């Protein structure tokens, strides 16, 4: 199993376990240069991101991964992309998509870029 | 038949779903569209001008994650923006919802609704609130349920004398609306 | 609009224009270091990528973008994520996701990383 | 409530899976698309001498043209039809791949192999190559030729009655193509010979 | 002289005494201080830039009944925390030793050592060992002298401020009482390498 796929898989498992368990602790995986785009809205840096995720108005959420793909980049980063499903509170199950970019800074793989969208569209 | 697409929008937990579900035949005849994240409740109203139908679009809760898709707004002919009278933040988000709505639908009539007026400790009062009408509502008590739909129907059809010759069958009240509070609330708003 | 959003949007528009009319002409956006993961199957290099995409057994295809989010990376790349719907031949409409990592080489942006999935799951 | 059987219909893109299932008019009329799963489920009712049976046929939304199916597409399938194109030798050589997946995800369910488009004269995959809990049939979806055969065999297997018969054909879309009676007779014989060899 | 107090700590039975005793002259020249429950071993190592002397403090076994007194830790300039890779409880106590060490000596350089890696059926593996994150980790086997010099070399480099410092010769060590399988050693070194390169951030 390639090293990048190992790091990616670990990151994905840790991110969603923690998100479902407690959003407020996800700060540790980011840094101040980190970029989040969450359903079109943008946030920069550890604090603003943690503020955003913590403020999401659901009492409980659960994620499941359908597929996760990993790649190395020319600049020795790792791309991690997810397609899965989630369930907030008692609402219907919805598909989702999420993209992570990982960079090794100070001997740890931190997320430099993060993008999230629900699998909802314009055509019924 | 005369049918109008009505989009029901507003912050999560403001009572949008509880409101629409009140209309019983609308709940029974609803249709879930997974790709759009919507439940369309076909709400029939019998008027002095015959039957009209408000196809009310209720979210699958995705407003918790962010804004709604264009396809949710597209071809809406009217809208209800809801907030929680006990939560001031849901009310300060009304302009954002209005903005998101107008961006897809420029000139449709809109009704603003402050829900949960049966909760005595109320944070948003008539003082702060005063093609856009406002009504106090309480979804759990059926209070003023018909008001937004009657206004929109008159507005849409262009008949200020349109009347509902019959009230739809509503789920029985799960809460009592205090008659004295209602009268006061109604008095406060009447006066301007 | 930021520069990375302008560039990203142009790439996206050009990619799906090409993809919907002539897949065979998609080589120009890729390089030999390019990585494609297509529904789990990994491909490396402009030649192998163009071959895969050309070999896809449909006659016509059409994409509509539901949302596209663009970010700048710390190594001055542009990472883009796409969620939308497509229709191949006369088949039903399906949801899809796609990620691109764009790198500026010789004042020309090229795709170094590409990931694709249909928004399909094991359970509703 | 009713005795329903989930039938998964699989095979290479362009083999005629969708054209085949659509032949059953009520099943088309009453089908249901679930985009999240990438499937159109057709309720195909057949009436046997021992009563009605209902096959819930899962037809893909063409995602086999993009890659593999999700395992959840196969889950709880009680029978299956693997489909190939007798005018395309590659579709036939990919049959073991489909069979491979089915056996992996699913129980030892009955499976029918169907070689489609036998109305097309220029046939590449013939009986001899095909015959060397599984059965084969020639079919032509566009002409309703042998349309009922896969369902009758599966019905017999699932119910455990080898003497099961269909008392009447469901409403079928009228043939858009003629199945040459001479070719059909010939193919039917080619199969008789290939069976005698087996 | 150029000497440093080194406190060697960790649960009882982890192999602290076996470890320090490997240095034969340091054992020969040791001084016992009953009141502090300690035997101090003068461990001399000879570097390319000259000799360095780690005066290692080894307990008299009091760690079996609780923590060590402040008199033991005080004035230490560096330290080694040891645990037993066949005993999970001793690794789970590593944070407790760190805390007490930091209370009396705030900022000193520390090496973490997983002892008894010669024993098959190791319980605390490389992947599990991410604690260290002035901290460094090494596998060691005292009975076989495996990696015996690693902790002292790392500590010598930190203390003197020279990361290129080398040992020109190994001190006289007790002959191995046990074999360290070379293949098993190579694997363990690889695991630790990979664990480090695939590290996610700390909680
Ligand atoms: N007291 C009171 N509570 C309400 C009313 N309408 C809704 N709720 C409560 O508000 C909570 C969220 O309501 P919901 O319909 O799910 O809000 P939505 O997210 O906009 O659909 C629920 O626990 C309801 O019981 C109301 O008129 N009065
Ligand atoms: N001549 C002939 N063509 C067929 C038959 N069945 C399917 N086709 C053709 O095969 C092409 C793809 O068929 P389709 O049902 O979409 O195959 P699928 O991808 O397996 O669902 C279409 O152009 C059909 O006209 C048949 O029985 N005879
Ligand atoms: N197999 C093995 N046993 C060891 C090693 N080091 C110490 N021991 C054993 O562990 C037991 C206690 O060791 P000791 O040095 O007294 O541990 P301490 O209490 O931390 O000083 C003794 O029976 C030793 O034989 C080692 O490297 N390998
Ligand atoms: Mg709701
Ligand atoms: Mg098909
Ligand atoms: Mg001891």
């Amino acid at each position: 199993k390639p090293i990048w796929e190992q790091i990616g898989s670990s990151f994905i498992q840790h991110y969603y376990q923690l998100f479902d368990n407690d959003r407020t602790q996800l700060g540790a995986i980011y840094i101040d240069a980190s970029c989040l785009t969450w359903e079109g809205q943008q946030f920069q840096g550890k604090a603003a991101i943690v503020e955003k995720l913590s403020s999401l108005p659901f009492q409980k959420i659960q994620h499941s991964i359908t597929a996760q793909d990993h790649q190395p980049t020319p600049d020795s980063c790792i791309i991690s992309m997810v397609v899965g499903q989630l369930k907030a509170d008692e609402d219907p199950i919805m598909g989702f998509h999420q993209m992570f970019l990982l960079k090794n800074i100070n001997d740890a793989w931190v997320c430099t870029n993060d993008m999230f969208r629900l699998a909802l569209h314009n055509f019924g | 038949q005369v049918q109008f697409k009505l989009v029901l929008v507003g912050d999560g937990g403001t009572g949008k779903t509880t409101f629409v579900k009140r209309h019983l035949t609308g709940e029974f005849e609803k249709k879930y569209v997974a790709t759009l994240g919507v439940e369309v409740h076909p709400l029939v109203f019998h008027t002095n001008r015959g039957p009209i139908k408000f196809n009310v679009w209720d979210t699958a809760g995705q407003e918790k994650f962010g804004g709604l898709r264009d396809g949710y707004y597209i071809q809406a002919q009217c809208a209800i923006i809801m907030f929680d009278v006990t939560s001031r933040v849901t009310y300060k988000n009304v302009p954002n919802w209005h903005r998101d709505l107008v961006r897809v639908c420029e000139n449709i009539p809109i009704v603003l609704c402050g829900n949960k007026v049966d909760i005595k400790d109320r944070k948003v009062k008539a003082k702060s609130i005063v093609n856009l009408q406002y009504y106090d509502i309480s979804a759990k008590s059926n209070y003023n349920f018909e008001k937004p739909f009657l206004w929109l129907a008159r507005k849409l059809i262009g008949d200020p004398n349109l009347e509902f010759v019959a009230m739809p069958a509503l789920a029985p009240p799960e809460v009592v609306m205090d008659p004295a509070l209602a009268a006061q609330y109604e008095h406060d708003l009447e006066v301007a």
